[PDB]
């Protein structure tokens, strides 16, 4: 089997986290949380 | 006159050869001594004392070889709590395993050579010496306190899982520092809305929460056989260095 | 959003670990190959 | 058979490549960690405690960054005298400035590289590591007590001018020793009709007169942020060394 | 997979070995021929 | 335009030359300072205190230069015994002799050079510095406790013969440890039907009998002139290192 | 003063830069010229005269490329020989030479002509490679010394003549630098090494021992071989000139 | 025993020393001889015959040093040519050769003859330098292969003849090792590379395309060029001998 879902970033270390679905050359989904502008 | 020069050259060639045999015997003598000392050092790592008592936090640890078979801890708070392992479980101290490996490699370097060959320049002896010394110094270095251990690495260590089972306001770390078995308890504090310091006021993330070290308690106890081993390492290193230096003196003397 | 926050990334490979697994596999592979090669080398000696 | 050998060679080439990527990721991970630790170490040198109390001679020194902004000294003689700076003046401690420079250079070495290139042999990483480690070890060394400071150099130092203004039976020196701010008072004695000893009974010339150190008073106090910085240096050095060693193991493994 | 790769070092090493034996025989053939020719050349200078 | 480039090249060549003279003067300055410091260090080894008092075993040793001229020892047993040399005899401490030799060699390296030659690359200065530093570090190392001294070597030492004459349940060793004259008494125990440990419970053979160390008593005392000498070594090493570093900076700067 | 000196590094660096662009253009000029010349040299080997006439032996040989398609020989000892069928004997020297030419041309055409000149050691390496190929081609074209009489006998050429020929004759055809060479060795076995190729040379063949009693040699110039050789010489000189100029340049600014 | 051995280092060292003085004298002997020979070679190039006569084309050329002062040529196609004014065409080969000779002589005369012999690698370097200059001089004297027909056309020599000459003729004068060479190329443009110099060679010139239809070559030995070449050969051998003796010496005592 071939991975399709990828996790970018951590909760504590970064202020952006994302689960991006990459199918071949196509970014079919990019589901993103941004902890901005204040850190709460 | 050529006869003079030839007989003569034979005289110097004879002296140099005889000295080469002297150096040969010296080299093998030192090597044998190294095998003896290092095999004793090796014997120290496998089975001698096993129970150890470690300030204001106290502990009784049973350590068998490289395995911390049990760790019984009392912490005196502003209030005392008491902890122990799963009774069935053993925590292995990686430093001892590593050190024992380096010792094993050094001994292999010494015993896997033919102790019966004619003497040469020495560069080969020099390489052997370098190899052995590297193994010894690495063993010693590993035995020493590792600086690069982060608080999250301590938390992710199996040791935390190994205890009654305890909260996330406490972290427990057991390690080796040269000649001392060391027990450290980190008292933590979650923060209101790196990790390297190991000192009070250090901050780091764990799990999904952000934490700060509130207090640090450090106790330690000398491990006799570790001390013997270290003494052996030091002595072996000096023997190696002496042989290297003598070989250098010889080689520069006749060149 | 909750799936994103929940998602734990794969931890990076330990170099020591990988080298050790590789070395184990190499040790046994090489031993087997040595047995093959030497058994045929032996077969060269037979009628 | 050539097909076997070719497919085969492709198999080894694939394994080696994948391991090269592993080593790539490890290298950049360690580098990033180094930038974090070293930037924290850097942050320690600029603004945390500023007032420090330092036996039988006592002192209250206000130290802001690298600048000894004030130094209030009491000396208890066989009789007590009290001294202070020009109120307006600051004495800079060169050790801290130097150390901060080395830290700055190390951080530049880490941030002025493209963190996006494909992995190579490592000799380049090895050179980077050597450069950084040299900067760290130099910072630490500078923080340490300089041995080569002569008594006439101490006298020719601006610090003497900086105090009420005081006689030439007294010399005052303030320096750093690793993790300790240090105040030393040299009590002198003109002699009746070298300079390196710093011990009672040492002789030297100053101005146009010949002088002898009669007594030496030494007090010291731990500087918390210096200690943090040193801890950071040690940890960074170990991280660098570990990366160097792993790279060497890799390179020797596949050669 | 390590077994594939061990087999693989084995077959490459065998081919290279056999070729060194070939080169071995070639070298000595040429050398012997050189002694023959040069000894005849030598015989031209003496009488 | 070629005139521009030539006049220009002359301008850089002039600056580099002038800097070469600066570096020349710096080099010779540092060298002269090294001769001064090292000659003082040398003067410390030949004639200052000679009588020294050294826990639960006590001793009064008279040490003249490298010669332990007398050693008066009291040992308090479970019962006290009292010992002295042949009155006429002197035991020489080899460490001091060795150290003095290295100092002599360093000073020769400094005084056997023409202090009047024009400045060059520096690699030659670098080699001189390496030589001197090697001699200093060797002196210091020799002054340090030798680890590789076995109990049978201690027994075979003349010192045992040098005492009233005493039994083979006692061994006496006198050595130097950096800045401390050291007296150690080994209390032994013949065993019922290696040698490196120096700790209680160590075993070894002597004569034709097998022996075990039962207890170890260690006393020590600071030797002021040894301390001065060591301080001198440290300072000289730093001066050498500084010169090496400056030369490297220069050479890399103009290349 | 530092401003003077900065101006100064600037002007020196500008002069050296401009000169490297000059050397850049020179290198590629020479390289292109080398491809032209060498491709013409190549064209000489593929397909111009095909029939050749080669004083006590005479012969008419038809040579097509590397293939000796026919060889009609008259020998005064008059006896007459020819090839069987329509078969061709290949002269390996020509094949080898053509291979070296092919390699040189590859060395020249498989390179990036957007070089942005660097130092020259790379150019020097290229020059060495090409020159090695050329000198080897020329060397191969030259008469091979190390051919033994038994090797000549074991050659297919002996088998190749119609009528099927006698064991008191050996025939060898080869190329010497630029001229088709036909040599007939007259033997006769003796009653109860091999290298000299001269009358009175002795050697073994089959299971019998034989001696060369005399040797007949005729030859004829091959025009396109001559053209090729001229091309080789000129190319070698062009390469050498480029190497020398690069060396002068590099020593000049270093 | 150490006394025996000290005596021994002494006697070996004395023998080796004396032999270095021998090699010292040999080196300088050879060097002086080289200056003599090379200065004579130099004297051949400066100022001895000046008029030269060079079978279907014939010519009378007056050559003064490196300058071809006059060239009177008769061609059977009879037509006749000469120089204009009193102008001289310089043969660059001679100039170049003279330069290399000058450099070699400088290498020999700009050195300290109070050498106190050292090792020999310095002598070896000197020998290499001189030999390079000599071999280059000789190489330049040799016929240059890389001269194209358009380069010959673009040469001033074509412009140099009186009466002003036709575009079906090209004239080239060069030196081949040691003999003045005159070559006339007869062309004729074709109806709607350049390297071969043989009949049937094609090339472009001006804005027209031309083919060499035939080539006429005459030559004549230049005595002083021959003397110079002989000098070069002898000097090269002397240098080589010195190099070889130095190598034998150095390998002998090492």
């Amino acid at each position: 089997a071939k991975q399709e879902n990828f996790i970018l970033g951590s909760c504590g270390t970064d202020q952006v986290k994302g689960v991006l679905t990459l199918q071949g050359d196509a970014l079919s989904q990019a589901d993103v949380n941004l902890k901005m502008p204040r850190n709460n | 006159m050529a006869t003079v020069m030839a007989a003569t050259a034979a005289e110097r060639a004879v002296l140099e050869e005889e000295f080469r045999w002297l150096l040969h015997d010296e080299v093998h003598a030192v090597l044998k001594q190294l095998q003896d000392i290092l095999k004793e050092a090796s014997l120290r790592f496998t089975l001698k004392q096993e129970n150890f008592i470690l300030d204001q936090v106290k502990g009784v640890l049973t350590l068998q070889g490289d395995a911390l078979s049990q760790a019984d801890v009392n912490l005196k708070m502003p209030r005392l709590l008491h902890f122990a392992f799963r009774e069935d479980k053993q925590w292995k101290l990686q430093q001892i395993q590593d050190a024992r490996n380096h010792v094993s490699q050094a001994i292999y370097l010494l015993t896997s050579r033919d102790q019966s060959y004619q003497f040469k320049t020495g560069a080969e002896v020099l390489k052997l010496m370098d190899a052995v010394m590297l193994q010894l110094t690495r063993a010693r270095n590993r035995l020493t306190t590792p600086a690069t251990l982060t608080l999250p690495e301590i938390a992710a260590s199996g040791l935390t899982r190994m205890f009654p089972a305890l909260p996330s306001d406490l972290l427990v770390n057991v390690y080796i520092n040269l000649n001392k078995l060391c027990l450290t308890v980190y008292q933590l504090h979650a923060l209101q809305p790196g990790a390297v310091l190991h000192s009070p006021g250090a901050m780091f993330e764990w799990g999904s929460q952000r934490l700060e070290v509130s207090h640090v308690h450090k106790v330690e106890c000398v491990i006799p056989w570790l001390n013997d081993a270290l003494v052996y390492f030091t002595v072996s290193l000096q023997l190696c260095q002496q042989l290297k230096d003598k070989i250098s003196v010889f080689s520069s003397y006749w060149s």
